[PDB]
């Protein structure tokens, strides 16, 4: 499993997509972490 | 930017795109107290740049 990254792809022959997977709470602040602010503030 | 705003100034109460640079004030309300032990707020204005 590799990270294709930049141009548009089609995946070849032999090639799936892979999902990654995350511990819990990563998930929570990734998208937080965009403008977290007032939660930085308390 | 989240800045602070407010009477007593409490953080966290006003949201800013901009940071403003020019000759202006903000004013606050300060509570102290003497060494006779009496107890006295202030309001007080702090010109700035």
């Amino acid at each position: 499993v590799r990270a294709v990254i930049g141009s548009t792809y089609m995946l070849t022959q032999d090639e799936v997509l892979w999902e990654k997977e995350l511990p819990p709470g990563v998930e929570e602040l990734l998208n937080k972490g965009q403008d977290p602010l007032a939660d930085r503030g308390e | 930017l989240s800045l602070s705003a407010g009477r007593p100034k409490r953080p966290h109460a006003r949201r800013a795109l901009c940071l403003l640079l020019g000759p202006d004030f903000f004013t606050d309300v300060i509570t102290i107290e003497t060494a006779d032990h009496a107890r006295l707020q202030l309001q007080l204005a702090y010109n700035w740049h």
